[PDB]
Protein backbone atom coordinates (compact mmCIF):
# COMPACT_ATOMS: atom_id res chain seq x y z
CA UNK A 1 0.00 0.00 0.00
CA UNK A 2 1.79 3.06 -1.15
CA UNK A 3 2.64 6.29 0.35
CA UNK A 4 0.76 9.53 -0.90
CA UNK A 5 2.41 11.58 -3.74
CA UNK A 6 3.71 15.08 -3.07
CA UNK A 7 5.57 17.87 -4.69
CA UNK A 8 7.18 20.83 -3.29
CA UNK A 9 9.91 23.42 -3.45
CA UNK A 10 12.16 22.10 -0.50
CA UNK A 11 15.99 24.66 0.20
CA UNK A 12 15.56 25.70 -3.48
CA UNK A 13 14.80 22.55 -5.45
CA UNK A 14 11.75 20.26 -6.71
CA UNK A 15 11.08 17.53 -5.19
CA UNK A 16 8.49 14.89 -6.49
CA UNK A 17 7.02 11.47 -5.48
CA UNK A 18 4.93 9.12 -6.97
CA UNK A 19 3.65 5.81 -6.68
CA UNK A 20 4.92 3.97 -9.72
CA UNK A 21 7.06 1.00 -6.34
CA UNK A 22 7.32 4.35 -6.14
CA UNK A 23 9.57 7.14 -7.54
CA UNK A 24 11.05 10.89 -6.64
CA UNK A 25 12.35 13.20 -8.72
CA UNK A 26 14.88 16.19 -7.45
CA UNK A 27 14.52 19.14 -10.46
CA UNK A 28 13.02 16.30 -12.55
CA UNK A 29 16.01 14.32 -12.34
CA UNK A 30 14.75 10.43 -10.49
CA UNK A 31 16.18 9.27 -7.27
CA UNK A 32 16.95 5.77 -6.65
CA UNK A 33 14.31 5.37 -2.86
CA UNK A 34 14.24 2.16 -1.72
CA UNK A 35 11.25 0.98 1.11
CA UNK A 36 12.81 -1.17 4.25
CA UNK A 37 10.33 -3.73 5.54
CA UNK A 38 9.31 -1.83 8.57
CA UNK A 39 8.00 0.94 6.43
CA UNK A 40 10.51 3.42 6.37
CA UNK A 41 13.01 4.28 3.63
CA UNK A 42 16.41 5.35 2.45
CA UNK A 43 17.77 6.82 -0.72
CA UNK A 44 21.30 6.45 -2.90
CA UNK A 45 22.34 9.50 -1.03
CA UNK A 46 21.82 8.18 2.39
CA UNK A 47 21.91 4.54 2.30
CA UNK A 48 22.30 3.52 5.75
CA UNK A 49 19.73 6.14 7.29
CA UNK A 50 16.10 5.06 7.30
CA UNK A 51 13.89 7.84 7.53
CA UNK A 52 9.84 7.75 8.05
CA UNK A 53 8.79 8.73 4.34
CA UNK A 54 9.97 9.14 0.68
CA UNK A 55 9.54 12.85 1.09
CA UNK A 56 12.04 12.94 4.26
CA UNK A 57 14.04 10.96 1.79
CA UNK A 58 14.09 13.47 -0.73
CA UNK A 59 14.52 16.17 1.94
CA UNK A 60 17.80 14.61 3.56
CA UNK A 61 18.91 14.41 -0.27
CA UNK A 62 18.45 17.97 -0.95
CA UNK A 63 20.33 18.19 1.93
CA UNK A 64 23.44 15.91 1.31
CA UNK A 65 23.38 17.46 -1.83
CA UNK A 66 24.21 20.79 -1.35
CA UNK A 67 23.14 22.53 -4.69
CA UNK A 68 24.41 19.95 -6.71
CA UNK A 69 22.73 18.37 -9.74
CA UNK A 70 21.44 14.70 -9.46
CA UNK A 71 23.30 12.24 -11.90
CA UNK A 72 20.92 10.09 -13.47
CA UNK B 1 48.03 -12.85 5.63
CA UNK B 2 47.67 -10.63 9.17
CA UNK B 3 45.39 -7.86 9.20
CA UNK B 4 46.23 -5.36 11.58
CA UNK B 5 44.55 -2.13 13.79
CA UNK B 6 44.82 0.96 11.40
CA UNK B 7 45.96 2.54 15.36
CA UNK B 8 49.33 0.09 15.17
CA UNK B 9 50.95 0.32 11.47
CA UNK B 10 54.09 1.62 10.84
CA UNK B 11 54.94 4.76 9.10
CA UNK B 12 55.97 2.61 6.55
CA UNK B 13 52.80 0.32 6.26
CA UNK B 14 50.25 3.27 6.11
CA UNK B 15 52.96 4.91 3.13
CA UNK B 16 52.98 1.16 1.37
CA UNK B 17 49.09 1.03 1.57
CA UNK B 18 48.35 4.68 0.55
CA UNK B 19 50.51 3.67 -2.20
CA UNK B 20 48.99 0.48 -3.18
CA UNK B 21 45.40 2.17 -3.12
CA UNK B 22 46.38 5.09 -5.43
CA UNK B 23 47.69 2.65 -7.64
CA UNK B 24 44.01 0.60 -8.20
CA UNK B 25 42.51 3.84 -8.40
CA UNK B 26 45.29 5.41 -11.46
CA UNK B 27 44.51 2.02 -13.20
CA UNK B 28 41.26 1.72 -13.42
CA UNK B 29 40.45 -1.50 -11.01
CA UNK B 30 39.25 0.35 -8.07
CA UNK B 31 36.27 2.39 -9.53
CA UNK B 32 34.78 -0.72 -10.47
CA UNK B 33 35.07 -2.04 -7.02
CA UNK B 34 33.21 1.03 -6.04
CA UNK B 35 30.43 0.35 -9.11
CA UNK B 36 30.21 -3.38 -7.68
CA UNK B 37 28.86 -2.43 -4.55
CA UNK B 38 26.67 0.12 -5.51
CA UNK B 39 24.86 -2.40 -8.13
CA UNK B 40 24.08 -4.55 -4.80
CA UNK B 41 23.32 -2.16 -2.43
CA UNK B 42 20.47 -0.32 -4.83
CA UNK B 43 19.70 -4.17 -6.01
CA UNK B 44 19.45 -6.02 -2.28
CA UNK B 45 15.52 -5.60 -1.03
CA UNK B 46 13.88 -6.43 1.75
CA UNK B 47 11.04 -7.82 -0.20
CA UNK B 48 12.51 -10.08 -2.77
CA UNK B 49 16.43 -11.04 -4.04
CA UNK B 50 18.72 -10.09 -1.62
CA UNK B 51 22.53 -11.09 -1.09
CA UNK B 52 24.93 -8.38 -0.35
CA UNK B 53 23.15 -5.77 2.02
CA UNK B 54 19.86 -6.93 4.69
CA UNK B 55 20.60 -10.68 4.35
CA UNK B 56 22.67 -12.83 6.21
CA UNK B 57 24.88 -12.97 3.65
CA UNK B 58 25.29 -9.46 4.50
CA UNK B 59 28.29 -10.92 6.10
CA UNK B 60 30.29 -13.30 3.39
CA UNK B 61 29.38 -11.17 0.58
CA UNK B 62 31.56 -8.09 2.59
CA UNK B 63 34.50 -10.87 3.76
CA UNK B 64 34.63 -11.89 -0.24
CA UNK B 65 34.38 -8.41 -1.59
CA UNK B 66 37.06 -7.15 0.61
CA UNK B 67 39.20 -10.56 -0.06
CA UNK B 68 38.77 -8.80 -3.86
CA UNK B 69 40.17 -5.87 -2.99
CA UNK B 70 42.85 -7.30 -0.57
CA UNK B 71 44.67 -9.59 -3.31
CA UNK B 72 44.19 -6.40 -5.86
CA UNK B 73 45.91 -4.25 -3.36
CA UNK B 74 48.91 -7.40 -3.13
CA UNK B 75 49.29 -7.56 -6.79
CA UNK B 76 50.67 -4.00 -6.73
CA UNK B 77 52.24 -4.75 -3.43
CA UNK B 78 52.39 -7.72 -2.27
CA UNK B 79 53.18 -6.90 1.53
CA UNK B 80 50.07 -4.78 1.64
CA UNK B 81 46.87 -6.31 3.66
CA UNK B 82 43.83 -4.27 4.68
CA UNK B 83 44.31 -2.79 8.30
CA UNK B 84 40.76 -2.48 10.25
CA UNK B 85 39.46 0.10 12.04
CA UNK B 86 38.23 -0.51 15.88
CA UNK B 87 35.88 2.67 15.50
CA UNK B 88 34.43 2.09 19.18
CA UNK B 89 38.38 2.75 20.51
CA UNK B 90 38.91 5.18 17.71
CA UNK B 91 36.00 7.44 18.24
CA UNK B 92 37.63 10.93 17.97
CA UNK B 93 38.40 13.11 14.48
CA UNK B 94 41.56 13.13 16.14
CA UNK B 95 42.35 9.77 15.83
CA UNK B 96 45.50 9.04 13.84
CA UNK B 97 43.65 7.24 10.78
CA UNK B 98 42.12 10.73 10.12
CA UNK B 99 45.88 12.39 10.06
CA UNK B 100 47.00 14.01 6.54
CA UNK B 101 49.53 10.47 6.44
CA UNK B 102 46.59 8.16 6.39
CA UNK B 103 43.15 8.67 5.19
CA UNK B 104 43.10 13.07 5.85
CA UNK B 105 40.32 14.28 8.21
CA UNK B 106 37.00 15.89 8.13
CA UNK B 107 35.57 17.62 5.02
CA UNK B 108 35.24 21.54 5.08
CA UNK B 109 31.76 22.63 6.41
CA UNK B 110 30.91 24.69 3.41
CA UNK B 111 30.86 21.92 0.62
CA UNK B 112 32.09 18.51 2.96
CA UNK B 113 35.26 18.77 0.90
CA UNK B 114 38.00 17.07 2.14
CA UNK B 115 41.13 19.11 2.66
CA UNK B 116 44.09 17.03 3.25
CA UNK B 117 45.80 13.46 3.04
CA UNK B 118 46.35 11.51 -0.30
CA UNK B 119 42.52 11.32 -1.22
CA UNK B 120 42.21 15.33 -0.83
CA UNK B 121 40.75 16.00 -4.57
CA UNK B 122 43.49 18.96 -4.67
CA UNK B 123 46.32 16.48 -4.83
CA UNK B 124 44.61 14.87 -8.61
CA UNK B 125 45.21 11.53 -7.44
CA UNK B 126 41.50 10.53 -6.04
CA UNK B 127 38.49 11.64 -8.50
CA UNK B 128 35.27 10.45 -7.68
CA UNK B 129 33.85 8.97 -10.65
CA UNK B 130 31.45 6.54 -10.03
CA UNK B 131 28.64 8.83 -8.15
CA UNK B 132 25.32 9.69 -7.65
CA UNK B 133 25.70 13.77 -8.28
CA UNK B 134 27.86 15.60 -9.79
CA UNK B 135 30.48 16.22 -7.42
CA UNK B 136 33.78 14.82 -8.15
CA UNK B 137 35.75 15.23 -5.15
CA UNK B 138 35.94 13.01 -1.44
CA UNK B 139 33.57 14.62 1.08
CA UNK B 140 33.19 14.35 4.54
CA UNK B 141 31.26 15.22 8.10
CA UNK B 142 32.98 12.99 10.87
CA UNK B 143 30.05 12.94 13.35
CA UNK B 144 27.48 15.76 11.08
CA UNK B 145 24.76 13.57 10.80
CA UNK B 146 24.87 10.95 14.24
CA UNK B 147 26.85 12.27 17.06
CA UNK B 148 28.78 9.31 18.55
CA UNK B 149 30.42 6.07 17.07
CA UNK B 150 29.43 2.42 19.09
CA UNK B 151 31.23 1.96 22.16
CA UNK B 152 32.56 -1.19 23.17
CA UNK B 153 30.06 -2.11 25.67
CA UNK B 154 27.30 -1.54 22.80
CA UNK B 155 29.33 -3.93 20.53
CA UNK B 156 29.80 -6.02 23.39
CA UNK B 157 25.65 -6.60 23.57
CA UNK B 158 25.88 -6.99 19.70
CA UNK B 159 28.64 -10.02 20.21
CA UNK B 160 26.14 -11.47 23.16
CA UNK B 161 23.26 -12.55 20.82
CA UNK B 162 23.17 -16.29 20.20
CA UNK B 163 21.76 -16.77 16.52
CA UNK B 164 23.80 -16.11 13.65
CA UNK B 165 20.25 -14.56 11.89
CA UNK B 166 16.55 -15.03 11.95
CA UNK B 167 13.47 -15.63 9.70
CA UNK B 168 12.54 -13.28 7.72
CA UNK B 169 16.24 -12.59 6.98
CA UNK B 170 16.29 -8.92 6.02
CA UNK B 171 16.25 -5.50 7.77
CA UNK B 172 13.78 -6.66 10.21
CA UNK B 173 15.24 -9.58 11.31
CA UNK B 174 16.48 -10.25 15.20
CA UNK B 175 20.00 -11.84 15.80
CA UNK B 176 23.56 -11.05 15.35
CA UNK B 177 23.64 -10.30 11.46
CA UNK B 178 21.05 -7.91 12.04
CA UNK B 179 22.14 -5.99 14.67
CA UNK B 180 25.44 -6.02 13.38
CA UNK B 181 24.58 -4.72 10.33
CA UNK B 182 22.65 -2.49 12.67
CA UNK B 183 18.70 -2.42 11.04
CA UNK B 184 17.73 -2.76 14.30
CA UNK B 185 18.80 -2.33 18.11
CA UNK B 186 22.06 0.42 19.12
CA UNK B 187 22.99 0.18 15.47
CA UNK B 188 26.62 -0.78 14.96
CA UNK B 189 27.65 -0.62 10.64
CA UNK B 190 25.11 1.17 9.09
CA UNK B 191 25.94 4.46 12.03
CA UNK B 192 29.81 4.14 11.59
CA UNK B 193 28.77 4.92 7.18
CA UNK B 194 26.62 7.72 8.48
CA UNK B 195 29.15 9.57 11.52
CA UNK B 196 31.44 9.66 8.27
CA UNK B 197 29.18 11.20 6.14
CA UNK B 198 29.87 12.15 2.49
CA UNK B 199 30.63 9.61 0.02
CA UNK B 200 30.71 6.89 3.24
CA UNK B 201 27.00 7.53 3.53
CA UNK B 202 26.06 7.06 -0.06
CA UNK B 203 25.73 3.61 -2.13
CA UNK B 204 28.87 4.45 -3.29
CA UNK B 205 30.65 4.45 -0.12
CA UNK B 206 33.49 2.17 -1.18
CA UNK B 207 34.72 5.91 -2.64
CA UNK B 208 36.13 6.49 0.80
CA UNK B 209 39.17 3.94 1.32
CA UNK B 210 37.72 4.28 5.08
CA UNK B 211 35.36 1.99 3.81
CA UNK B 212 37.80 -1.00 3.72
CA UNK B 213 38.48 -0.34 7.34
CA UNK B 214 35.31 -0.20 8.69
CA UNK B 215 34.04 -3.62 6.63
CA UNK B 216 37.72 -5.09 7.83
CA UNK B 217 36.40 -4.32 11.42
CA UNK B 218 32.70 -5.41 11.12
CA UNK B 219 34.26 -8.67 9.51
CA UNK B 220 36.21 -9.29 12.68
CA UNK B 221 33.46 -9.08 14.77
CA UNK B 222 31.85 -11.72 13.21
CA UNK B 223 35.14 -13.42 13.53
CA UNK B 224 34.84 -12.54 16.92
CA UNK B 225 31.25 -13.40 17.54
CA UNK B 226 32.11 -16.79 16.35
CA UNK B 227 34.57 -17.26 18.72
CA UNK B 228 32.23 -16.40 21.65
CA UNK B 229 29.36 -18.84 20.26
CA UNK B 230 31.17 -21.91 18.65
CA UNK B 231 27.86 -23.51 18.86
CA UNK B 232 25.95 -21.27 16.12
CA UNK B 233 26.30 -20.82 12.91
CA UNK B 234 25.33 -19.33 9.63
CA UNK B 235 21.38 -19.79 8.53
CA UNK B 236 19.62 -20.25 6.94
CA UNK B 237 20.38 -23.89 5.76
CA UNK B 238 18.52 -24.36 2.51
CA UNK B 239 15.76 -24.02 0.15
CA UNK B 240 14.87 -20.33 1.73
CA UNK B 241 13.75 -18.21 -1.10
CA UNK B 242 15.40 -14.91 -2.19
CA UNK B 243 18.15 -15.28 0.40
CA UNK B 244 21.33 -17.16 0.16
CA UNK B 245 21.51 -20.31 1.91
CA UNK B 246 24.84 -22.06 3.56
CA UNK B 247 25.74 -24.43 0.35
CA UNK B 248 24.45 -21.72 -2.42
CA UNK B 249 26.45 -19.62 -4.69
CA UNK B 250 26.65 -16.08 -4.20
CA UNK B 251 26.40 -13.17 -6.47
CA UNK B 252 28.65 -11.72 -8.31
CA UNK B 253 31.52 -14.79 -7.71
CA UNK B 254 28.87 -17.43 -8.37
CA UNK B 255 31.74 -19.66 -7.38
CA UNK B 256 31.90 -19.96 -3.53
CA UNK B 257 28.73 -20.16 -0.62
CA UNK B 258 28.72 -18.37 2.46
CA UNK B 259 30.12 -21.89 3.40
CA UNK B 260 33.38 -21.64 2.08
CA UNK B 261 33.98 -17.94 3.68
CA UNK B 262 33.12 -19.07 7.34
CA UNK B 263 36.43 -19.63 8.30
CA UNK B 264 38.57 -16.67 7.75
CA UNK B 265 41.85 -18.23 8.55
CA UNK B 266 41.81 -20.01 5.39
CA UNK B 267 42.49 -16.70 3.90
CA UNK B 268 43.62 -13.82 6.75
CA UNK B 269 44.64 -13.98 10.70
CA UNK B 270 44.10 -10.62 12.41
CA UNK B 271 46.63 -9.32 15.02
CA UNK B 272 44.73 -9.98 17.92
CA UNK B 273 41.67 -12.33 18.36
CA UNK B 274 41.00 -14.13 21.58
CA UNK B 275 40.54 -17.68 21.54
CA UNK B 276 36.69 -19.47 22.89
CA UNK B 277 36.81 -18.81 26.69
CA UNK B 278 34.13 -18.32 29.26
CU1 LIG C 1 27.67 -2.33 1.89
CU1 LIG D 1 28.71 -1.06 4.74
CU1 LIG E 1 46.06 -20.55 19.28
CU1 LIG F 1 32.46 -22.97 25.46
CU1 LIG G 1 35.87 -12.37 27.80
Amino acid sequence: AAPESFDEVYKGRRIQGRPAGYEVFVDGVQLQVMRNADGSWISVVSHYDPVPTPRAAARAAVDELQGAPLLP
Amino acid sequence: TVRKNQATLTADEKRRFVAAVLELKRSGRYDEFVRTHNEFIMSDTDSGERTGHRSPSFLPWHRRFLLDFEQALQSVDSSVTLPYWDWSADRTVRASLWAPDFLGGTGRSTDGRVMDGPFAASTGNWPINVRVDSRTYLRRSLGGSVAELPTRAEVESVLAISAYDLPPYNSASEGFRNHLEGWRGVNLHNRVHVWVGGQMATGVSPNDPVFWLHHAYVDKLWAEWQRRHPDSAYVPTGGTPDVVDLNETMKPWNTVRPADLLDHTAYYTFDALEHHHH
